[PDB]
């Protein structure tokens, strides 16, 4: 059959929400849920609000004159309540120069009828309103950082392998922008679906990882790409992860969570991964990437996911400990 | 008398609109300038984008490209096309010079071509070194629009008449195909891209070559314009001002040049051969068919440019020639008048008849020759350096296969394969350098030779056959030139080792007071050797004169021939100017042509003696 | 600072102390006169050919004249340049024998002996046998430029007022190759000579390399000393091509302003063609 | 020389990280960040690109108006037979002022709209909306 | 501000109706459920939990409501989580925790007991900080019941059964 991915390799969690009692919750949210829309789709929504918003008052217009008898074919003797509307068409441009604040004025607002003056009260209160509206939201669009994401990258497959005799899930995240993501985080969880010794089972228990940061904290500096790698000591829940069981049907799963606000806007944006069971390469290091130049250094972005082999123990860190022991008593 | 885009003339009655706006000769005129200031208006803030960025991009430090399909496709359709934009141009501002008004239609609306045409190629560039085939669909709604807007003008003429006699027709036919041809392009990239509709798109990569951050040599993968321009190279050369150029400027050799890349190509052209055709021997023809094989494609390509290059080089001849021609006419209130509705449409002939009509078309005209006769050099000279550099190799691994018998070893010393490398290879790597030119020396001979009869006469013929009579003399000089510098090239060598024991035991000469009595030796055994660089000297000297004096001589025989002898003409400057042109154009080929043959002679000896030494004894049991 | 240096020093010593004051002269001299003619020739022929176009008279033999000034002043230039040239290159070596014989031996020990070789057979060999011909070919090189350009400008004075700003762009194409020419020529130079040492000591020593099973990294040395060797003179190559390119669209838009300047002379001041011919050919 | 030129720096002294990155295989993400682009720029590159995008709009749409009161009929000079697509249309420069009127919502109303051309009235809209729409993308851009 | 107002988000942060107390790894914890509902993640999440119990101190001190905070009992300490899925936030009640001393004889109504949870996190749409708040009185605390597993594996994906959630 097939293995599903919690998260894909670009973010796009697989997840599928099923029985969800609907209060509206999807539409109370307008003003989320008009940015979330695609600028294709927003622009519909943009049009259709104008363009509505223009032929309700066309008609309300249209029936003003009507009703005040202006229409009426032929040089009337009353005085026009808005001049020149002599077709549904004239009241329908009437309606564009109003809200939209052209003001032509071939077709002005008379002080005869004060029913009209309510409707130009009216539609400029709704032209405001509608306006102030649609710069929110496009400021909003405007502001998204979700394509900043996009320049966030990581390797293809992450490798484990040794590292100051300890083992080590190594990685590499590297960003190809030329901003940075100020206070750039990073966590790491492994997914399994894991039982307790108490009987309950966890259909996907999510299990925080230790970045192995040199302050024991989550803060990376994100310039050139780096190693977000795991010292898997006695707690670390790949303490046990043989390199025979490392194959395709293992319930197995790495999410790296790379997170920071971006420079250029303060939006903070998430960059998601997760690494299955059978994209962790046993016993590979990374190649070195940073080169010198005369009065800089250089990023070989073509070597950023190659990797190769590395002699290494294939057997699991709880071997190594006992290994380690034996051999230190002795 | 304002500017009236239409006709201003008749009481400005050529906006009218009656029998449908069609009809209209300046309404389609007007239809024709929306396509242009779409994308001339979409793309301006979409490259103004980029160009601000890229005052502070770094990622186009070293990014790499990767040409759409059809990226040589489109250029070469770009640059027709802007040569037929500058015709209506030209046939638009000549049509007006005839009415009272200015009659904006005509060119403007080819001028606003011209521009959107040139940022086409801008736009369409910035997407193709960035890999984003989507914008392309902002150019294919241009290239369809233009299309049809155009077409609809085509046929409007077609209804009215307008015929290919007109220029304009002609034009505008013209365009419709250009424009047709320049959409089945950026479709042809839908279908090898699949970007817009088709769920998985086909993507491309950058050549593995290209991602070497150790490749420097780009001249092999480049927008087709940088590959005639060389305009890669401005980075090179202003870093060479600052950083002096060794081997680190210098990197890596692309692949298609590197040695190992010719001379896997070298041996499968050998190995075809002994499979295709089952022959014993490795002759001289068995390594000659070889080489064409393995890089006649792009010898031919070689070709091609200077043929053209060739062709293109007498249009200065006769453009000075129709230039002047037209100058020396008195009568200039003439002018060209033919009508089908008032614009005045002009005709072929009455469109290169015009003076300032065949200057612009000089222009474009030198602009093509000096550059396909430039990118002729650099096919021949890569060809070339790769032929050394397959040739080199195959040398060397024959070295490595070969015995070491007294019969063999003590015949052949270090010496005799020693120059077989830089002489042998050299006059055969020469060779291909200049193969392109006894293709096409005789072609530009014969082309010069059959239009300066039509210039002058039978005088040029008589004239131009100094040239041609006194070239085999000229070829004697040369091989004597040859024959005196052997001489100084033995006696210096002889000279030089002698002094290289007397620089080599001095404090020996110098305490036993033996330097005034060597020293004259030197100065004696100078004396034979410079009796022989007096001799190639002289004919060095006589060389250049042979080189300068015929041209003179050329023309003092022809001009006052045709005087005395022939007098059939005046010899007014339209004719004698242009006959002028030609014999600089024709002694360039006509005096060097002498040689290109020496060098293929020359050639011929070193692949007979690469092929001799090719067969000689081998280390044998080793495939067992 | 080393590398840029146009070496007009170097010309001076030659000719000063090596070649003389009557041949060097005699050299100038005839330089400019010769290319004075050519241009009278061409002139000459323009005031034929319009003014003969029906005082006046018949140019059947002031044209001659010319003519036979142009073709003998040929030989001329030709044979001084070459005598000068020998003059030169053996008088100099005289100088450089008397020297080095005349010489302490604490220099002679102390110099790698390769640098008084290389000035005594690479460099006297290119002394001797190329300046002779590469000053004539020099001179007539710039000469024909000056002939042209003046020619040109006197036809249409138009001309020199965009002259200057053309000519500036000329002399920074004609600023940049010659730094990047002489690097890339050094280049190709001493990249070739490993090349053919490395085929003469795998000739000298073909039984041992076979015998230690070197020949594999051999080869590969091989395609490493090629590969620098064609890279460096594919490079000259584009250098030379990227010269000749934009040193010929420069001529281009000469001819473009040279062609429309000359044209309106011809149809407001009254050219009357002749001119207009001799600026476009 | 070479071993005492220079000795590379992660990040200046005053930020300005001195790393050069190499064979950056973008495909496209570099533009399709528009948004983020445009508030990077310098200012002065800013004002060009605000220029730009509004002159270029009410230069598209001159080319509209021009067309529209030129196949209409009502660009012939002569009697006012006809009534108007646009009035006050006399040429291409009011009918570029016209466009400035519209886009900017000055409204002079010496060039009014008609209401016999249906087509106008489309333009009109569609002017208007694509005005109001590229104002509210260049403040988001500006704030 | 009003547009970009994130209160009606807030409410789409799902928790479940009553906490449960029970055995994990050989220890007694106290867990809970918190989901979201929405398709879009809230960056940066934190979840902090305390108890709001009037506690006097032993020299004489009266507070009314002192809030006294919780460990998440998560694997790095930090109190950061990762919410797309419903997840079990389960505290284990240490020798230093408040609810040491809690047995189902004293988890009736009138109980001096709250049990607060404040799940922080920013929107990824708008970038706005949000907050959901829940208490757990001592009668919706039910002691020994675990939750149902609600993820089970489509036909190529996960599935979340939010009908069992507070299960
Ligand atoms: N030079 C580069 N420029 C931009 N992104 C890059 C570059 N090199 C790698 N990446 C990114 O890194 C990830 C995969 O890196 P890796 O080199 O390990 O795999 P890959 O085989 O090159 O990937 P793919 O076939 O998906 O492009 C992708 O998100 C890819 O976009
Ligand atoms: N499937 C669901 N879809 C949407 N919201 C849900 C869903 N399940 C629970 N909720 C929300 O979580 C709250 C607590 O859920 P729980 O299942 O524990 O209680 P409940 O008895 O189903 O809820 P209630 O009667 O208050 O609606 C609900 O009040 C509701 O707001």
């Amino acid at each position: 059959e097939r293995r599903a991915r919690f998260v894909s390799k670009k973010g796009n969690c697989n997840v599928a929400h099923k029985n969800i009692r609907e209060q509206g919750r999807f539409l109370q949210d307008v003003f989320t849920t008009l940015v979330d829309l695609k600028w294709p789709h927003t622009l519909l929504i943009f049009t259709m609000s104008f363009l509505c918003s223009w032929l309700l008052f066309a008609m309300v217009w249209w029936l003003i004159a009507f009703a005040h008898g202006d229409l009426a074919p032929g040089e009337g003797t009353n005085v026009p309540c808005v001049t020149s509307i002599h077709s549904f068409s004239s009241a329908f441009l009437f309606s564009i120069e109003v809200q939209v604040t052209i003001g032509f004025g071939g077709r002005m607002v008379t002080e005869e009828c004060p029913l009209a003056i309510l409707i130009l009260i009216v539609q400029n209160i709704v032209g405001l309103m509608i306006n102030a509206i649609m710069l929110g939201c496009i400021f909003m669009k405007t502001a998204q950082a979700h394509r900043r994401a996009e320049t966030l990258i990581f390797s293809k497959h992450a490798v484990i392998t040794l590292r100051h005799g300890r083992l080590c899930f190594m990685l590499r995240v590297g960003d190809l922008r030329k901003s940075m993501i100020i206070s750039a985080t990073i966590h790491m969880q492994v997914v399994r679906k894991t039982t307790s010794p108490e009987g309950e089972v966890v259909p996907l228990h999510q299990v925080d990882i230790p970045m192995e940061n040199g302050v024991g904290g989550n803060s990376i500096f994100l310039v050139a790409p780096l190693i977000i790698y795991h010292v898997i000591d006695s707690n670390s829940p790949l303490y046990d992860l043989a390199p025979s069981d490392l194959h395709h049907h293992q319930d197995l799963e790495i999410i790296v969570i790379l997170e920071g606000v971006v420079e250029t806007t303060g939006i903070t944006t998430q960059a998601r991964t997760s690494y299955l069971a059978d994209e962790i390469l046993w016993g590979q290091r990374f190649v070195p990437i940073v080169a010198e130049e005369d009065g800089r250094y250089s990023v070989d972005y073509s070597k950023f996911g190659n990797t190769v082999k590395v002699p290494t123990p294939l057997c699991t860190a709880r071997q190594l400990d006992e290994d380690r022991s034996l051999l230190d008593a002795l | 008398m304002p500017l009236a885009f239409c006709g201003t003339e008749n009481h400005s009655a050529a906006y009218r609109v009656d029998q449908g706006v069609l009809n209209n000769g300046c309404f389609v005129d007007a239809l024709n300038v929306v396509p242009h200031v779409f994308l001339l208006f979409i793309t301006f803030p979409i490259l103004f984008i980029g160009w601000g960025s890229q005052s502070s991009k770094v990622h186009i430090h070293h990014s790499t490209w990767l040409h759409f399909p059809g990226h040589n496709l489109r250029w070469i359709l770009t640059f027709i096309l802007l040569f037929v934009l500058v015709c209506e141009i030209a046939e638009g501002i000549l049509s007006d010079g005839v009415t009272e008004s200015r009659h904006l239609h005509l060119y403007m609306p080819a001028g606003m071509a011209f521009m959107a045409a040139i940022t086409s190629v801008v736009y369409y560039h910035n997407i193709e070194t960035s890999n984003f085939p989507k914008l392309l669909i902002a150019l294919l709604i241009y290239w369809t629009l233009a299309f049809i807007t155009k077409t609809i003008k085509f046929v409007k003429f077609y209804d009215h008449a307008i015929g290919f006699s007109q220029l304009r027709f002609c034009l505008t036919g013209l365009l419709v195909i250009l424009y047709g041809m320049l959409l089945l392009v950026e479709v042809n990239v839908i279908r090898v891209r699949r970007y817009i509709f088709f769920k998985t798109p086909r993507e491309v990569k950058p050549p593995e070559d290209l991602q070497d951050l150790g490749v420097r040599f780009l001249q092999p993968f480049v927008n087709l314009l940088s590959k005639g321009t060389y305009w890669w190279m401005n980075a090179f050369i202003k870093t060479a001002h600052k950083k002096p150029i060794d081997l680190r400027a210098i990197a890596k050799l692309p692949i298609a040049m590197r040695a190992l890349t010719n001379y896997q190509r070298l041996c499968v052209a050998f190995d075809a051969q002994a499979r295709k055709d089952t022959q014993s021997p490795q002759g001289a023809r068995a390594i000659w068919r070889a080489l064409c094989h393995a890089f006649g494609r792009r010898l031919i390509l070689s070709s091609t440019f200077r043929i053209l290059a060739d062709l293109l080089g007498f249009a200065g001849p006769l453009c000075i020639f129709g230039i002047v021609d037209h100058l020396g006419k008195e009568n200039h209130v003439f002018q060209p008048k033919t009508q089908f509705l008032g614009v005045y449409f002009v005709s072929s002939q009455e469109f290169l008849g015009n003076a300032y009509v065949l200057a612009v078309l000089l222009f474009l005209a030198l602009l093509l020759q000096r550059t396909f006769l430039q990118a002729s050099y650099y096919v021949a000279i890569e060809t070339g350096i790769n032929l050394r550099g397959a040739i080199q190799t195959k040398i060397y691994n024959k070295i490595m296969h070969m015995s070491t018998s007294n019969l063999s070893m003590g015949e052949m010393t270090a010496g005799q394969i020693c120059n077989l490398v830089a002489i042998d290879t050299n006059q055969l790597m020469w060779f291909f350098f200049l193969c392109p030119n006894l293709w096409t020396m005789p072609v530009q001979i014969i082309v010069g030779v059959i239009l300066l009869y039509y210039i002058l006469g039978v005088s040029a013929l008589i004239g131009a056959a100094v040239i041609i009579l006194l070239a085999p003399v000229q070829y004697f000089v040369a091989t004597k030139l040859s024959q005196a510098q052997r001489t100084t090239l033995e006696h210096s060598n002889e000279r030089l080792k002698q002094t290289n024991e007397m620089l080599r035991g001095m404090k020996l000469l110098k305490l036993y007071a033996w330097e005034s009595i060597f020293c004259s030796r030197v100065e004696v055994t100078r004396r034979k050797e410079m009796t022989s660089l007096r001799a190639f000297a002289v004919y060095t000297s006589i060389s250049i004169f042979m080189n300068t004096a015929i041209p003179i001589a050329a023309v003092l025989i022809t001009f006052v021939g045709h005087v005395s002898f022939f007098k059939e003409s005046d010899l007014s400057p339209s004719v004698a100017f242009a006959s002028l042109s030609l014999f600089h154009i024709l002694v360039t080929p006509l005096f060097l042509l002498s040689s290109v043959v020496r060098s293929t002679v020359k050639a011929l000896v070193s692949v007979q003696k690469l092929s001799e030494f090719l067969s000689s004894a081998e280390i044998r049991e080793e495939q067992c | 600072l080393h590398q840029r240096a146009k070496i007009p020093w170097r010309a001076c010593t030659k000719y000063l102390s090596s070649a003389g004051i009557l041949l060097l002269s005699l050299l100038v001299f005839s330089q400019l006169l010769k290319h004075m003619v050519l241009v009278a020739i061409d002139y000459w022929l323009a005031k034929w050919t319009d003014s003969a176009l029906v005082d006046q008279s018949v140019y059947a033999m002031v044209f001659t004249l010319l003519c036979s000034l142009g073709i003998v002043l040929c030989l001329v230039t030709s044979v001084t340049v070459e005598w000068t040239g020998l003059k030169v290159a053996k008088r100099l070596h005289r100088s450089l024998l008397n020297r080095i014989i005349l010489a302490p031996m604490r220099f002679f020990e102390t110099t790698p002996l390769g640098s008084i070789l290389n000035r005594f057979s690479s460099d006297c060999n290119t002394i001797d046998q190329h300046i002779p011909s590469t000053l004539e070919c020099l001179s007539r090189s710039t000469l024909l430029c000056v002939s042209a350009l003046t020619v040109i400008s006197y036809v249409t004075p138009v001309f020199l007022v965009a002259l200057l700003p053309l000519a500036v762009v000329c002399y920074f194409i004609q600023k940049y190759f010659r730094v990047a020419s002489r690097d890339l020529q050094q280049l190709d130079d001493t990249t070739q000579l490993p090349l053919v040492s490395h085929f003469a000591e795998t000739v000298e020593g073909l039984t041992t390399i076979r015998a230690f099973r070197y020949e594999a990294r051999f080869q590969q040395k091989l395609l490493e000393y090629t590969d620098s060797n064609n890279i460096a003179s594919l490079f000259l190559t584009a250098a030379n091509r990227w010269l000749e390119v934009c040193m010929e669209y420069i001529g281009a838009c000469v001819v473009l302003i040279a062609a429309a300047t000359s044209i309106s002379n011809s149809l407001h001041r009254e050219l009357s063609a002749g001119l207009v011919g001799l600026g476009l050919t | 020389y070479r071993t005492r030129e220079r000795r590379a720096r992660f990040v200046s002294k005053k930020g300005n990280c001195n790393v050069a990155h190499k064979n950056i295989r973008e495909q496209g993400r570099f533009l399709q960040d528009v948004f983020t682009t445009l508030v990077d720029l310098k200012w002065p590159h800013t004002l060009l690109i605000f220029t730009m995008s509004f002159l270029c709009s009410w230069l598209l749409f001159a080319m509209v108006w021009w067309l529209i009161a030129f196949a209409h009929g009502d660009l012939a000079p002569g009697e006012g037979t006809n009534v108007p697509c646009v009035t006050s249309i006399h040429s291409f420069s009011s009918a570029f002022l016209f466009s400035i009127e519209v886009q900017v919502t000055i409204g002079f109303g010496g060039r009014m709209v008609t209401e016999e051309c249906p087509l106008a009235i489309l333009i009109l809209i569609v002017q208007n909306i694509v005005g109001l729409m590229i104002n509210a993308i260049m403040l988001g851009c500006i704030f």
